[PDB]
């Protein structure tokens, strides 16, 4: 074990605001795991007329021809489009885009969550790090599913494939027959930052809002909606908020600005919708239930004492990318953050240091060749 | 014409539609009184063009320069109540299709007839040096307001003068639907009609936009009104009510059937059935047939403008099983011309009706009534088709002077149909088609001569006296003129031979001129508009822009002015105007649609306040100033179950 540390989860930094966040590209991804940079295929494009909450939409409805595509994949958390995006915005200007760390924003907020939620009811999985002049990270790979479907559904239900104005309506009466797939996203890539800490996040995004603008961050114009839930008794308000706060660091961490909630009755019948700016939760909260809305710049302090943490518990940032590089498991538990070096003793080193299961050769390449 | 029946029936079934106009006691921009702001509005020009050249008070003005005098005292009077805050159009009326000159004809003839009485208006239709000079002075007019008044710096006026091709109130719906189309289109823009005409109330529906007001004279209590199409979909969600229908219950759909049945039931093209007298009296019957028939159809009746045969026959079946009785209750609340039709209905009905107006033999009738009713059912859907995505035909028409009667509606229903766009005409040549030859002196006189020389190939559309046909005991001004049908290749054959004896200046303005216009003053666009189109690379004007919604609340492709408009040029009136350091204009282009357009609500849409209660709505399923534009930001409704929403129901 050539390095090692752990960090207490409930100490907290002081920087108290991320800086502004900019768009640097997107990829696309299809059911069959090719990924297409610069393509936007997937971006849905959101739709769903107020009248549509009188008719009694079940989300149930063609769970029995669910296309999982998701669960075949090869490489699950594979960070390959990520990569190459980077790539793709890097070749067109000659130098290194300086990030600290490069990340998908779902690995951000398993992080974050840390400071707030038990490692068994979080899910929080095995995490793995490695560096070739800056920080890359990747997740280790794991009537529920029903509950997991209805959140498909709803998201197919409430968009379309292509803007509303060019759709021909055949296609909208169709829309609650339509089979329902996970495992065919748009992804933004978004460069971000908290303190003195530069980032990219690759963030999932389900579908805009306005309108698309060519060559432009149409980030003000996603939105994130969210799988359902009932609201009708006082305790459904906190477990709804611990949801929405849970939303919340999801889109304010890459700067998207909407979020909306569908709410179910019973069984899987759709009752009502929702919306809230990512602005007013904080301050939402912070009347309805402070001990909540509170943990919002605690999360950020947290973030940065994070970030602060990671860049110096003895990782390499060393320059020249065709040094010698470096590797670690990272987990949590028993309210400890621990890193570990993954020495090439273990055969994940030296698949991690030697080979594709964490960065591509292409990208690797790239890199190398300045 | 006095206040119409129709707005008695629009009072007794829907009052809460209208509100007065408030008014002030000269700065155009400061907020004004109606509970809302204006960001469109759209003019039915012809509607202030014809109560000056003859208005319904004693004193008409003297000349032309005192008419367009008149115009702009009364547009200015209609900004000033408006208060259009991002853009205006003009929609000046211009060459009609042949379905609409054909009616047209007959009352510019019958207003000939009625000139030889006033010797012991026809200037107004397209074309004429009349309408030519209306057009230099209307730009000149909004040139001088861009270039003086403040208020206007970020306002855009949009023109289309008599030159450009399509009726008024078609250019109207064309540029509605063309900035609907645009993905950046603003879901709430607040919209504005001026103009006298009825048929505005199904036009506003037929746009799916539903922050639409009405501006209006009343005829009795000079006031103005307020129609608001946002209340009238209000009314109108408890009126198309149905109980157990197979398909699901939508708004948008059930709108547009009765919009189809408005406009079935009495018609600017197509004679109206002998059954259904006048709107007024008569939509209430055929919505209680639709009410009684939908549960029995497949789906509503209309898609997109787009009729379902099938489906239609059988109400018309529905509408023959009570037309005899429709007659005799005509009848008993009763207690050169040709008008005498005393046999009535009950001996023998279309057996008898048919060959005393038509003078055709027994042993024909069949054929000719199958012809008619496919001809009818073909003019239901061009004219449901004109409103829903513009003209299918310009050379489409009716061939008729009557209808059939409801009995004879059956059996179409196997038919599908078609048509082609084809160019519409010239603008003598549209003068050709509706002139009576009193009112040739308004053409080149060479054309004129064609009307009139007992030489002329084409006399036989030129009768100076006709036949003329008073039904229902209608014992007034309203008699058919039973004119002969142009034949437009005779006709288009015998005027285009003149064209080469014309000069220069007389082949302008019969050039179709197609290009709208447009005018901006430091706009928010001035620069960049001015970069390309002005100090443009070229000489020849091939630079174009196209322009989209968001920056400053309209969309459209815009080029060159083709009239010798220049960046530092200035111009004076037919008090000038200095526009070389105040103004731009441009020729001007609707978005092409991208694919058919859609009868349903936009995304983003937010509802202003209702404004009506349970008690209105069960008396329909037996006022005063009101708000207008949004009610603040969520799409959608409080509902139960939802947590934004708990606190809203828990007050
Ligand atoms: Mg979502």
């Amino acid at each position: 074990m050539g390095v090692s540390a752990n960090l207490f989860v409930k100490q907290r930094g002081s920087t108290t605001a991320l800086k502004q966040p900019k768009e640097i590209g997107f990829y696309s991804r299809t059911k069959d795991e090719e990924y297409l940079i610069s393509d936007d295929t997937n971006l849905n494009y959101y739709y769903l007329p107020d009248a549509e909450l009188d008719r009694k939409l079940d989300l149930s409805s063609g769970f029995q021809k669910f296309k999982d595509y998701y669960k075949d994949f090869e490489d699950r958390c594979s960070l390959r489009g990520l990569l190459e995006t980077i790539e793709s915005s890097e070749r067109h200007k000659g130098k290194k885009i300086n990030a600290d760390i490069i990340t998908f924003r779902g690995i951000a907020r398993k992080l974050i969550s840390c400071a707030f939620d038990s490692p068994s009811f979080n899910t929080v999985d095995l995490r793995i790090v490695s560096f070739n002049g800056q920080l890359f990270i990747k997740e280790v790979p794991e009537n529920q599913d029903l509950n997991v479907f209805t959140g498909y559904k709803f998201e197919t239900l409430a968009t379309l494939s292509n803007p509303l104005q060019y759709t021909p309506r055949e296609v909208i009466e169709k829309r609650t027959k339509r089979i329902v797939s996970h495992g065919d996203e748009y992804i933004s890539v978004v460069r971000t930052g908290v303190g003195n800490c530069k980032l990219i996040l690759g963030a999932e995004v389900d579908c805009i809002f306005d309108f698309k603008e060519n060559g432009r961050d149409n980030l003000k114009h996603y939105a994130e909606l969210k799988c359902t839930q009932q609201v009708a008794n006082i305790s459904d308000t906190h477990k709804f908020e611990r949801k929405l706060f849970r939303t919340w660091l999801q889109c304010f961490l890459v700067g998207i600005p909407r979020i909306i909630y569908g709410f179910k009755d019973d069984h899987y019948v759709l009752k009502t919708v929702e919306e809230f700016s990512t602005e007013e939760v904080p301050v939402l909260l912070k009347n309805n239930n402070p001990q909540v809305g509170s943990a919002c710049l605690e999360a950020i302090k947290w973030y940065g004492l994070l970030t602060e943490w990671l860049l110096k518990m003895i990782p390499r940032d060393e320059d020249p990318h065709s040094q010698i590089r470096a590797f670690k498991l990272v987990f949590e538990n028993n309210h400890l953050r621990l890193s570990e070096i993954e020495e090439s003793d273990e055969e994940y080193s030296g698949l991690i240091d030697g080979e594709h299961i964490l960065s591509n050769g292409f990208k690797e390449w790239r890199k190398s060749l300045k | 014409m006095g206040v119409p029946s129709f707005f008695r029936w629009l009072s007794r079934k829907y009052p809460k539609i209208i509100s007065p106009v408030l008014e002030e006691q000269p700065l155009d921009y400061s907020a004004s009184n109606p509970n809302g702001e204006l960001d469109n509005l759209y003019l039915d020009m012809n509607g202030i063009v014809h109560p000056c050249s003859h208005p319904e008070n004693k004193p008409p003005p003297e000349t032309e320069d005192e008419m367009l005098l008149a115009v702009f005292e009364y547009t200015n009077r209609v900004l000033n109540m408006a208060r259009p805050r991002k853009v205006l159009v003009m929609a000046v009326d211009g060459v009609a299709p042949r379905a609409k000159m054909n009616q047209q004809r007959a009352r510019r003839f019958r207003s000939a007839r009625d000139a030889q009485i006033e010797n012991e208006s026809n200037a107004i239709t397209p074309g004429t040096p009349f309408m030519d000079k209306l057009a230099a002075a209307l730009r000149y007019w909004t040139a001088f307001k861009l270039a003086t008044d403040p208020g206007w710096k970020n306002l855009q006026v949009i023109i289309s003068d008599a030159t450009v091709p399509g009726e008024g109130e078609h250019k109207i719906m064309n540029f509605i639907r063309s900035q609907r189309a645009d993905p950046e289109y603003n879901p709430n823009t607040t919209h504005c009609i001026y103009g006298l005409d009825a048929d505005l109330i199904f036009l506003g529906l037929a746009t799916h936009e539903p922050h639409f007001k009405i501006l209006r004279e009343d005829v009795f209590a000079q006031p103005f009104l307020w129609l608001h199409i946002n209340v009238l979909r209000e009314y109108l969600s408890a009126e198309l009510w149905v109980p157990g229908l197979p398909f699901t219950f939508d708004l948008e759909r059930a709108i547009d059937d009765w919009v189809f049945m408005c406009f079935f039931c009495g018609n600017d093209f197509l004679p109206h059935l002998p059954c259904l007298d006048v709107r007024e009296n008569s939509i209430d019957i055929l919505l209680d047939i639709w009410k009684v028939v939908l549960p029995k159809l497949k789906t509503y009746m209309t898609c997109d403008g787009v009729l379902n045969l099938p489906s239609v026959e059988t109400l018309l079946q529905h509408l023959g099983s009570r037309e005899g009785d429709i007659f005799k209750t005509r009848h008993i609340q009763e207690a050169f011309d040709t008008d005498e039709f005393v046999k009535l209905f009950e001996p023998g009905y279309h057996e008898r009706y048919y060959t005393a107006k038509f003078h055709v033999t027994p042993q024909d009738i069949e054929q000719l009534r199958k012809d008619m009713v496919k001809c009818y059912i073909e003019g239901v859907a061009w004219v449901l088709m004109y409103y829903y995505q513009g003209c299918a035909s310009w050379n489409w028409f009716y061939p008729y002077h009557y209808a059939p009667l409801a009995t004879d509606f059956h059996g179409f229903s196997h038919l599908e149909i078609k048509f082609e766009e084809g160019t519409p005409f010239l603008p003598y040549e549209q003068l050709m088609s509706v002139l009576p030859a009193a009112s040739g002196h308004a053409l080149p006189k060479i054309f004129r001569s064609l009307m009139s020389e007992p030489d002329s190939e084409i006399i036989d559309f030129y009768p100076e006296e006709f036949p003329i046909d008073m039904n229902g005991k209608k014992m007034s001004w309203q008699g058919i003129a039973l004119l002969p049908f142009i034949d437009q290749d005779r006709l288009l054959t015998a005027v285009r031979a003149q064209y080469p004896l014309l000069s220069d200046a007389e082949r302008a303005r019969n050039i179709r001129g197609e290009p709208v216009l447009l005018i901006s003053n430091k706009n928010a666009n001035y620069e960049r508009f001015s970069k390309k189109l002005y100090s443009k690379e070229n000489n020849n004007n091939n630079v174009v822009v196209k322009f989209q919604h968001f920056k400053s609340g309209l969309s459209g492709i815009v080029s060159k002015d083709v009239e010798g408009f220049e960046l530092n040029g200035k111009i004076v009136c037919p008090l000038p105007n200095l526009s070389t350091t105040l103004i731009l204009k441009m020729s001007y282009r609707l978005i092409p649609l991208p694919s058919r357009n859609k009868s349903i609500i936009l995304n983003g849409f937010i509802p202003s306040e209702p404004v009506l209660t349970a008690y209105d709505l069960d008396s329909i399923m037996y006022q005063n100033i009101v708000p207008v534009g949004p009610k603040g930001i969520t799409q959608y409704k409080p509902r139960t179950g939802g947590y934004r929403a708990f606190f809203y129901f828990a007050e």
